[PDB]
RNA sequence: AAAAUUAGCUC
């Protein structure tokens, strides 16, 4: 259905208003959550203090 | 020319445009 | 079997037998989704048959 | 750049024209700590105390900070946070049209309403969001009051002439999927009608409502604890058909047939069922103010106005001062306005232009008292209420928390097979928990012989 | 076991259903439904009165 | 149309109309 | 699922009687009119009509619980004018006028037609 | 999906009026003029024309056959 | 210790409303005859409806629903029917009901709108609302599909189903001026004259008065369609009569009795 | 047999913290499906009929219906032994309508009176003598009010809007004010019930009928109470809206000087701090007390500010009404609603610096103004800037979370406490034992 | 050993809900966790993550 | 003599399909194919 | 401001301060007590105690 | 008379 028009949509069983983006596994619409983590690259200067140490540089 | 005051309007101008050529759902 | 309420203040309404006993019986109301215990004389079988075969 | 961007779609102009001409930009979190920002471009420039004047951006639209489900919420700012944030996740919750090709899907708990209206009062980042073309709920007189009773603690008094004229019914689908398969090399199953004689195993339930085929036919009866395909195992077979599920009572809506990836015949049944707003039934404005359906009135009973306009909700004006929603009194105002008016009105969070003695002053233009009261009558006795009840449209949704989906009863049901005690589970006819709180709660009451009968005797006896 | 089958258990004549007001009945009744009147019973003893 | 129309005559209307705003249910910030 | 068919409302019931006397025992004259199937249609007119009538001490109807088509009306009168005859009159009364309302609209509506 | 039969609040028969609302938007008239010509004094009524949305058009796309 | 003599006054007498006034009645009275005429009013309506072939987009229900819900003229067939309930035959008897019949398919290009004027009636004066405005819009359907039913319309009145509420709305008010103070206004300015409100412009509201009843009450009776207003009005007082007189044999035959 | 009516249930809700969670009640079937109980007993279940679920059980033993209905019983379980005051009070719309049915200016016709007492389950069957014969019979809320009262009580209370000195002053025995709730031979003589004499509260008026009376004389009294009270609340009417909340155009005045007096005391705080002024308070370091002194400025405007919103309100307001009769609310919302919203404090204080040096980049870095750290300027009623709403938007996620995590702990704790003293009884020595026999206290409490 | 609810059911109840779950984060911090930080609406969340918006359960 | 008939997925073509065969169109051929309305007494009530 | 009747605290107390030492009403506390095996599972340590 | 697992939503 890439750029494809309404009246295909249509005829295809298909609405245009559908917003897409999500796969179609065994028939179930499945849908990948954005996860979120860490900036890699980039220095962290971290003040555990429940430890042995002052401060942490990870990275 | 600046657009003073009259802003409301061309205001959403720039939205609708935006949201007709990227989707909602575009960064999947 | 298919019957049809003759008599009474559901008059009009199509239900199949579900239970049925010698006096009363169950049918279920084709329209709402409920079923009522209404008495065996008051139905009627009307029954859906397919004439032809052919 | 607005005018050749207003006279887009006729020739060929849109956003990437403007991010070339190098109009906007875009800023990630971690540059926008570096930005002079400012919310609108008139306010914030003209000439005033000395604040920064150095303003590097400028903001679209304040509003535009909303998400999906929050933009949606009419006045948001007029309400404390806690309930902002309640209607947002219980948006995801209403009815109405999901989909407009929802006849050909096949999906599991499908719910459609019927007159899915537009909100009288739409904000203009929904414009976009799409939901004007696929509403999820209906524009409702609604009048804050404590007519009776029976809405005191957070409920509502439907009307019940209003349900029978189709006031927020909806239909409540369910899908079910089953296909044949080679079990074993003795084992197959096939779809045909199981009989009295040659099937072994079998239930106690009606098997020639459905035809040869096995597969029941659309538009036919059924409820609980009825056979829906006709699926038999031979070892002299075995009946292993599902049946629809008890409390149900719904009827065919079409039957699907055809081949899965390993090529055994697979098929799909759908009942329809018509779920009449009753009490019980759980709705919520746009704002927070969810509520269950407490008793419907008929329309002799309800109050009325000087003329025929009987209210169609009425929610407990308790609810209001301790929540904060005065959004929703805006709302129900402005609605008003817009109804009398004849066209839409606007509600987006930050306008700078619509305040409460505007829409008032407005509302006062046709004959309506300018903060939206008005004169009811008691509709039992026809005596003028004292009081001056305040009554306007307001856009009301209807979540799918029925009651009949949850109501549910046990009297020595089946039992596990591991330890011998009730099932767990509405579905699978279960009982409830008896929790070690409970439990506490009956030894601090004393009553042992209770305790002891609730442990013992209705759990599960041995010797 | 000892949580999950000793001290909570799984109990029959159970119901579970919404709650809505209703200022007519007194503080001490309960408006149950019709339906699960009938699905639950009472073991009572038979005697002559 | 008819409402885009509606929109910015409704706008130029309230540039012309600039006489006198004084109401009582608005505010804004005014920081330093 | 359990929701009550609408003709329960109106429609009465085998065995169920549609007017039912109950003498009270706290003060003389006094009896409690229990009926069946109706609403505050049936009852407030007849309420006003006791009120207007003087030898009426206490009148006054109330219904019992809404989702049951019930009402109980208590009337208490002189000691030498029975309740029973007290309704009696109240409803006959109320006929009368009714009637009279009818034939006067009635006739107001014909002459209204090009007059 | 479809133009009601009746108004929820007030009774009065607007599903007749749907086509007629349409075509006097069409010509010149506007919602708040269009609604008192065609008859709506209550705005309870009103909420009818105003609100309803029309999802039979985008049902009707998907012909059975042909 | 009797009843009293209320006085009648119409206003305004048109084919759709009608406005009147009555006047020394009591309260009690005027608001259960609003009652009756919302509720209690017979009326005949579509209430069994057999459904052979819909492929049309919307459920099976749904057509049965709006069929419901279109009006139909009665103006002298309700007095003559009989409650289908108290009918003394099987299946509905012309005698004791009304035939409709729908038959559309929709064979050209252009869409078609199954309109009220399909149901054709058996019985001539029982018809939906296109005597003498267009059509109640049922459904509509594309080439290719159809809509073949039938159904039969009893007589019924509101109180069992909003189908048999022949009013569209009432507009009932008395003491236009809050002469009885029935209301308290916070701030009387603030509040519009009412439509019947013989009160000068300058003053806001009447002056109080203690011995005074409620008198006058306006009456704004909007037909849907199916049956005139005065006709509405005058069946709303028969049937009003006739529950009273019902009630009234009941109550001789409980006090013969005990 | 099937259930049927009047047998002893014992219905419950899930969560069971306390004793006054599982009651007993008699059935009552009805046509719609959906269990109903009457709204006073909501109080101790701590439902809110917002889609709520309680459990409902069944006993199979006569030995365990009479059990329960001599043990747990919602009439028998009306005061808890926790803080031996009523659990069950009136605490809905019924509560304000109370207050306002008995106000000394209500007024009730021979009708009104004797369709109100239809409503009654224990009256003798005689008019009382009207409060006023002539020039017309009326009666009066408190003299209707007093049949309600069984028995022959006496108590004294105190109503929410009642000036402390007035007692010392004259008039102590006759309040202008109706106030001083005096009750005599179970006859109400004067001031106005609120919650104070009618909620859950020691010595409130249910507690003292319970204690004299008994515990059915005590259900009839909530029965009757509800039963008159909702049935005159059609003849009188509540509701709530805009018209409730608009000032009167000079308080939004007062408001705005205020805002901005506190607005430049703020500013020349933080040019004092900036050049070296404000000393540091004892016990604080010079940011604290710097966050001290605007913390209390700010305080002290925004009470400032909902004082005079409080005293610009009208008799027939209904927010005021609501509040002084307790039903729901208080001072704080309506002056939020109309006053001034306040500070958005997150962990106890002020907006934090999100980003380098400053909360949102709109403002400017060290802009230590109010608004730039949270403080809402303006009322729910005119709308909130975009930067406030976000700080709004902060607190309540805080209030969430708050909340949240008490509902993990509140748990456990109460768990461990109930396992730690689950055999602990009083034996027939009349002495506290545990399941080995070891004496805990040689009388219980003491 | 992985994580869990990386892909879940597009939950197809009405288009607004639709919309939402096809625009959703999930943070891999532990369910329930006793800190509270990570949980609260962070400043720099401006115009990024609807301040709003957002379950009221564990989560 | 009933064969069972069924519809066809996009022709719309009736098609006679008996046990113990594959599940295709008479025509094009395609895999899809719904059932026809039931011929019992599908009576509703208006209300 | 709430208010909590002294008989339960005073009940608590002792029960904490029965034995001489201050029992922790944790597993680490109330387990340690000669109550029985059957009670100390019921609350924590289930197989541990058994 | 059917398993194990995960997820989502509600008070
Ligand atoms: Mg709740
Ligand atoms: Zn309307
Ligand atoms: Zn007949
Ligand atoms: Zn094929």
């Amino acid at each position: 259905l890439n750029g494809l028009t309404d009246r295909d949509l249509c005829e295809l069983n298909e609405c245009p208003l559908d917003p897409g983006g999500y796969f179609i596994i065994n028939g179930s619409e499945k849908v990948l959550i954005a996860q979120e983590k860490m900036a890699t690259n980039t220095v962290y200067v971290f003040a555990k203090k429940d430890s042995k140490y002052a401060y942490t540089g990870e990275c | 020319e600046i657009t003073p005051d009259l802003w409301q309007e061309a205001c959403w101008i720039v939205i609708s445009s935006y949201f007709d050529e990227k989707g909602l759902v575009r960064q999947q | 079997q298919t019957v049809r309420i003759s008599q009474g203040p559901y008059k009009g309404y199509i239900g199949v037998v579900k239970d049925a006993t010698e006096s009363t019986a169950r049918v279920e109301l084709h329209s709402t989704c409920q079923t009522i215990s209404v008495d065996r004389q008051r139905l009627t079988t009307v029954g859906s048959r397919r004439p032809g075969g052919m | 750049h607005i005018d050749q961007l207003k006279e887009r779609e006729y020739n060929n102009y849109s956003w990437q024209d403007l991010v070339a001409s190098g109009v906007v930009e875009y800023i990630d979190t971690l540059e926008e700590e570096t930005v002079m920002l400012a919310m609108t471009p008139d306010d914030l420039q003209e000439k005033e105390v000395a604040y920064c004047s150095t303003y590097t951006h400028c903001e679209i639209h304040p509003s535009m900070i909303l998400g999906v489900c929050a933009s949606i919420i009419p006045f948001p700012d007029h309400n404390q946070s806690p309930r902002n944030t309640y209607q947002s996740a219980m948006g995801k919750q209403a009815m109405g049209v999901y989909i407009t090709n929802f006849h050909v899907r096949m999906d599991t708990l499908a719910h459609v309403l019927y007159y899915p209206q537009k909100p009288l009062v739409t904000t203009r980042s929904m414009e976009y969001l799409r939901f004007r073309e696929l509403p999820a709920g209906i524009n409702s007189i609604v009048a804050i009051a404590s007519y009776t009773g029976y809405n005191q603690e957070d409920s509502v008094i439907m009307n019940r002439s209003a349900v029978d004229r189709g006031f927020f019914r909806s239909v409540f689908y369910r899908s079910y999927k089953e296909q044949e398969s080679k079990k074993g090399f003795d084992q197959e199953e096939v779809f045909e009608k199981p009989t009295r004689e040659t099937c072994q195993g079998m239930r106690h339930a009606i098997y020639d409502k459905l035809d040869d085929d096995g597969l029941i036919a659309p538009g036919v009866r059924v409820s609980g604890d009825d056979v829906i395909i006709g699926k038999t195992v031979t070892l002299t077979k075995r009946d292993c058909s599902t049946f629809l599920r008890t409390s149900e009572t719904g009827i065919v809506d079409q039957v699907m047939v055809t081949l899965n990836q390993e090529g055994y015949k697979f098929c799909k049944i759908r009942v329809r069922s018509v779920r009449i707003p009753q009490i019980g039934d759980k709705f919520a404005s746009r704002h927070g103010q969810k509520g269950t359906c407490g008793i419907q009135y008929r329309q002799e009973d309800m109050p009325f106005t000087c003329e025929g306009i009987t209210p169609d909700i009425i929610i407990n004006p308790h609810a209001i001062p301790s929540r904060m929603t005065i959004g929703h009194l805006i709302e129900c105002l402005q609605g008003k306005v817009s109804a009398n008016k004849g066209e839409i009105g606007d509600a987006t969070p930050f306008n700078d232009a619509v305040n409460v003695q505007k829409i008032s002053n407005l509302l006062s233009d046709y004959g309506y008292h300018l903060r939206g009261n008005e004169v009811l009558y008691n509709g039992f006795t026809g005596r003028k209420i004292t009081s001056q009840i305040f009554i306007g449209p307001t856009y009301y949704q209807r979540l799918k928390h029925m009651v009949d989906d949850k109501i549910h009863s046990r009297a020595r049901g089946p039992i596990q097979i591991l330890n011998r005690q009730p099932m767990e589970g509405r579905s699978r006819d279960g009982g409830l928990r008896f929790g070690e709180m409970e439990r506490d709660c009956q030894i601090a009451h004393g009553a042992a012989q209770f305790l002891r009968e609730r442990l013992f005797e209705a759990s599960d006896p041995y010797q | 076991r000892v949580r999950g089958n000793l001290m909570g258990k799984r109990v029959d004549f159970s119901a579970r259903t919404v709650i809505t007001p209703d200022p007519n009945l007194s503080i001490d009744q309960v408006g149950v439904p019709r339906s699960i009147a009938a699905n639950m019973t009472f073991a009572e003893i038979v005697t002559p009165f | 149309e008819w409402n885009i129309v509606e929109s910015e005559k409704a706008l130029v209307a309230e540039s012309h109309n600039m006489k006198n705003q004084q109401m009582d249910p608005f505010t804004r910030r005014q920081c330093k | 699922m359990n929701a009550p068919p609408a003709f329960e409302s109106f429609l009465l019931f085998e065995g169920e009687k549609k007017i039912t006397i109950n003498k009270d025992t706290k003060v003389p004259n006094a009896c409690l009119f229990t009926i069946n199937k109706e609403d505050h249609t049936l009852g407030n007119i007849i309420k006003s009509q006791l009120l207007k009538d003087p030898q009426v001490l206490f009148a006054g109807y109330k219904v019992p619980h809404p989702l049951e088509h019930k009402i109980i009306i208590r009337v208490q009168t002189t000691p030498d004018y029975s309740p029973q005859e007290a309704f009696t009159n109240a409803i006959t009364d109320l006929i009368s006028e009714l009637s009279l309302l009818e034939e006067r609209f009635r006739v107001a509506i014909k002459d209204k037609q090009e007059g | 999906m479809i133009i009601p039969v009746r108004c929820f609040t007030c009774g009065k028969i607007v599903g007749n009026k749907w086509e007629a609302y349409l075509g006097l938007l069409q010509a010149e008239y506007t919602e708040g003029d269009a609604l008192d010509a065609l008859g709506l004094k209550r705005y309870c009524c009103r909420r009818m024309l105003l609100a309803h949305v029309d999802l039979i058009e985008k049902l009707l796309n998907y012909a059975p056959l042909e | 210790p009797y009843a009293n003599q209320p006085t009648v006054r119409i206003t305004e007498l048109t084919d759709e409303n009608v406005k009147f006034i009555i006047e020394n009645t009591d309260l009690a009275v005027a608001n259960s005859i609003r009652r009756v005429f919302i509720a209690e009013v017979p009326i005949i309506a579509i209430d069994w409806v057999q459904i052979d072939a819909n492929s049309s987009v919307l459920h099976d229900e749904f057509i049965a629903h709006r069929l419901g819900l279109i009006p139909l003229t009665s103006d002298d067939i309700v007095d003559k029917l009989q409650y289908s309930r108290d009918c003394t035959c099987e299946e509905f008897c012309p005698e004791c009901s009304v035939e409709f019949t729908l038959d559309v398919r929709c064979n050209e290009d252009q869409t078609r709108h199954v309109t009220s004027r399909d149901l054709i009636s058996n019985s001539p004066r029982v018809i939906p609302v296109t005597s003498r405005q267009d059509d109640i819009l049922i459904v509509k359907l594309r080439k290719g599909q159809e809509l073949r039913l039938r159904a039969y319309a009893k007589k019924g009145f509101g109180k069992e189903h909003a189908k048999w509420n022949p009013t569209a709305g009432v507009a009932f008010e008395y003491d236009p001026d809050n002469a009885l103070r029935h209301t308290v206004y916070p701030k009387p300015e603030e509040w519009p004259k009412s439509e019947y409100s013989e009160l000068d412009e300058d003053e806001s509201q009447a002056p109080y008065d203690p011995n005074g009843k409620p008198e006058r009450f306006y009456y704004n009776v909007e037909s849907c369609g199916s049956l005139r207003p005065e006709t509405i009005v005058l069946s709303a007082l028969s049937g009003l009569k006739k529950k009273l007189s019902d009630l009234q044999t009941q109550l001789s035959h409980e006090i013969q009795s005990d | 047999r099937h259930m049927c009516d009047g047998d002893i249930v014992i219905f419950n809700r899930q969560p069971t913290l306390h004793k006054m969670s599982m009651m007993g009640h008699r059935v009552r079937i009805l046509p719609w499906s959906t269990f109903r109980l009457n709204l006073s007993v909501t109080t101790p279940y701590n439902a809110d009929f917002d889609g709520d679920e309680m459990n409902l059980h069944l006993p199979q033993s006569l030995e365990t219906r009479a059990e329960i209905q001599e043990l747990a019983m919602v009439p028998r379980m009306i005061v808890t032994p926790q803080s031996n005051r009523p659990v069950m009070g009136i605490v809905q719309d019924t509560l304000t309508a109370v207050r306002k049915f008995t106000k000394r200016d209500v007024f009730l016709e021979r009708g009104e009176v004797m369709n109100l007492l239809m409503f009654l389950s224990t009256w003798d069957g005689k008019v009382p003598q009207p409060a006023i014969l002539k020039p017309r019979p009326l009666w009066t809320g408190k003299q209707i009010f007093s049949l309600i009262i069984p028995g022959h009580i006496n108590c004294i209370r105190t109503h929410s809007t009642h000036p402390d000195d007035e007692d010392s002053g004259p008039y102590k025995h006759i309040s202008p004010g109706d106030t001083k709730v005096v009750v005599e031979n179970g006859e109400l003589i004067m001031g106005i019930l609120c919650k104070k004499s009618l909620g859950t509260s020691a010595g409130s008026l249910v507690h003292i009928s319970y204690l004299e009376m008994g515990h059915d004389i005590t259900r009839l009294f909530y029965s009757n109470i509800q039963t008159v009270i909702n049935n005159w609340l059609l003849i009188e009417g509540h509701t709530i809206g805009i018209g409730d909340s608009i000032a009167d155009s000079k308080t939004y005045q007062d408001i705005q000087n205020t805002i901005k007096k506190a607005k430049q005391d703020v500013i020349e705080v933080i040019e004092k701090a900036h050049n070296n002024e404000l000393e540091p308070t004892p016990g604080n370091t010079l940011r604290q007390t710097f966050e001290n002194q605007v913390n209390r400025i700010l305080n002290d405007a925004r009470d400032k500010t909902g004082s005079s919103a409080q005293k610009s309100l009208s008799e027939y307001n209904n927010f005021k009404s609501m509040v002084v009769s307790g039903a729901k609310g208080s001072k704080i919302n309506i002056s939020q609603v109309i006053a001034v919203v306040g500070q958005q404090n997150v962990e106890g204080k002020r907006i934090p610096f999100g980003f380098k040096h400053r909360t949102l980049p709109h403002f400017i870095k060290d802009d230590y103004g109010p608004e730039s750290r949270g403080f809402v300027e303006n009322s729910y009623l005119a709308g909130l800037t975009p930067t406030e709403f976000f700080f709004h938007a902060m607190g309540g996620r805080e209030g969430l979370i708050d909340t949240a995590v008490k509902t993990a702990e509140t748990g456990y704790i109460q768990r461990r406490l109930i396992k730690s003293m689950e055999s602990v009884m009083v034996k027939y020595d009349a002495t506290v034992r545990n399941s080995i026999n070891q004496v805990v206290q040689l009388r219980y409490g003491e | 050993q992985a994580r869990a609810g990386v892909s879940q059911v597009l939950n197809r109840l009405t288009f607004a809900s639709t919309l939402s779950h096809l625009r959703r984060l999930n943070s891999p911090i532990g369910r329930d966790g006793k800190l509270a930080k990570p949980r609260q609406l962070h400043n720099t969340l401006w115009g990024m993550v609807c301040p709003a918006e957002t379950p009221e359960g564990h989560a | 003599q009933q064969p069972m008939i069924y519809i066809c997925g996009e022709c719309h073509t009736e098609n006679e399909i008996k046990s113990r065969d594959p599940i295709r169109c008479r025509e094009c051929g395609y895999r899809i194919m719904y059932k026809k309305r039931t011929k019992r007494l599908v009576v509703f009530d208006a209300r | 401001g709430s208010y909590v009747n002294y008989r339960h605290l005073a009940l608590l107390c002792d029960t904490m301060t029965c034995r001489g030492h201050l029992m922790a009403i944790t597993r680490h506390g109330v387990n340690r007590q000669d109550t029985g095996p059957l009670m100390k599972c019921s609350f924590e340590e289930t197989v541990d105690v058994l």
